[PDB]
């Protein structure tokens, strides 16, 4: 399985023509591409070393693209001033979220399509590719607008087409890069809690891709609700960080043991606190 | 190579 | 409608007093996108802070990364301080290098 998206934001600028406005693209979860209208000249930029194989015919066309997306969001972040009765001269945010997934048969698995404005679900596009769902009131006008001028139909044409050819170019052409793993590098601290008590840290450090599962155990048993696992985080040089803790008894740490599960890791390590 | 959107705005 | 950053403090490589590091300030789940991001050392701010471009995640949320090149001691603080309209005042998160 694989995916490419392109996530959107468009920010209005109180007593400004124009938005500020960023499109960032993704493959497999990594940004491979990236365009902001705040530079001084504005250009679609590569994020992955392999978009070195797109030549100056490539970045011209996408950076044509990005500016009428930006002209398009202006016009529709005024337009939902006046459906939510929204004074200007303040800010306000459209996101757009756009793209596809391919199956492990490498075809379009599924096509996406969704819109949020102040950061909340406004209108997306069914799984179908022909038919809306609006989130509230004022995004039941766009549903209709958009169904009396056939706007599905559009969409899903990039979304079966465009969106399938380029996504299996990014594929071929970042193979090496995309499909590597950097296994974790895991290890147990040990850390005052509380009286006769204690924690237990199993750290995974510098992996990737940033899917993973840390698990402790017990006598046999998964300590399902009695971790705290703290969210994934960047390293900052491509890799990513995860840590799970567990608080025990002070002179039982040794029955505890993480398990680490990472698809660098053909076998998942098994670790332990080692005073 | 991202979407052009349909000329229909919100 | 305004979501609360969270914000996480951390060394890019396990810390060891009197050897050069990176310290990282990653703040998430936070709308709308403008933040204004300060690392400190001591409680004053340190001058070379680079911060990532900002992205949003599939909940809409924004998020971005702060860090700096820094030296962890034995006597030295470090933290990060975030300003949002989701908060009345900064929030000030010190690095634990247990976390």
């Amino acid at each position: 399985p694989h995916s490419m998206r392109y996530f959107e934001t468009a920010v209005s600028r109180p007593g400004l023509e124009e938005p500020r406005y960023i499109s960032v693209g993704y493959v497999d979860n990594k940004e491979f591409v990236r365009f902001d209208s705040d530079a001084e000249n504005p250009r679609y930029e590569p994020r992955a070393p392999w978009m070195e194989q797109e030549g100056p015919e490539y970045w011209e066309r996408e950076t044509q693209k990005a500016k009428g997306q930006e002209q398009w969001f202006r016009v529709s972040l005024r337009n939902l001033l006046g459906y939510y009765n929204q004074s200007a001269g303040g800010s306000h945010t459209l996101q757009q979220m756009s793209g596809c997934d391919l199956g492990s048969d490498w075809r379009l698995l599924r096509g996406y399509l969704q819109f949020a404005y102040e950061g909340r679900d406004y209108i997306a596009l069914n799984e179908d590719l022909k038919t809306w769902t609006a989130a509230d009131m004022a995004a039941q006008i766009t549903r209709r607008k958009w169904e009396q001028s056939g706007a599905a139909e559009h969409y899903k044409a990039y979304l079966e087409g465009e969106c399938v050819e380029w996504l299996h170019r990014y594929l071929k052409n970042g193979n090496a890069t995309l499909l590597r793993t950097d296994s974790p590098k895991a290890h147990v601290t040990h850390h005052p809690r509380s009286k006769g008590e204690v924690t237990l840290r199993c750290w995974a450090l510098g992996f990737y891709p940033a899917d993973i599962t840390l698990t402790w155990q017990l006598n046999g048993e998964e300590l399902t609700q009695d971790m705290e696992l703290v969210e994934t985080r960047p390293a900052g040089d491509g890799t990513f960080q995860k840590w799970a803790s567990v608080v025990v008894p002070l002179g039982k740490e040794q029955n505890y043991t993480c398990r680490v599960y990472h698809e660098g890791l053909p076998e998942p390590l098994t670790l332990r606190w080692e005073p | 190579s991202q979407l052009k959107n349909n000329a229909k705005e919100i | 409608i305004q979501k609360t950053p969270q914000i996480q403090v951390y060394s890019r490589h396990p810390p060891e007093n009197g050897k050069p590091n990176i310290l990282n300030c990653y703040v998430t789940q936070f709308h709308p996108p403008h933040i204004e991001i300060q690392m400190l050392k001591n409680g004053k701010k340190i001058p070379k802070v680079e911060m990532s471009d900002m992205s949003f995640s599939k909940d809409w949320s924004f998020y971005i990364l702060a860090h700096t090149e820094f030296t962890p001691t034995e006597t030295d603080t470090y933290a990060c301080r975030v300003k949002h309209d989701s908060m009345a005042e900064p929030k000030t998160v010190y690095w634990d290098r247990d976390m």
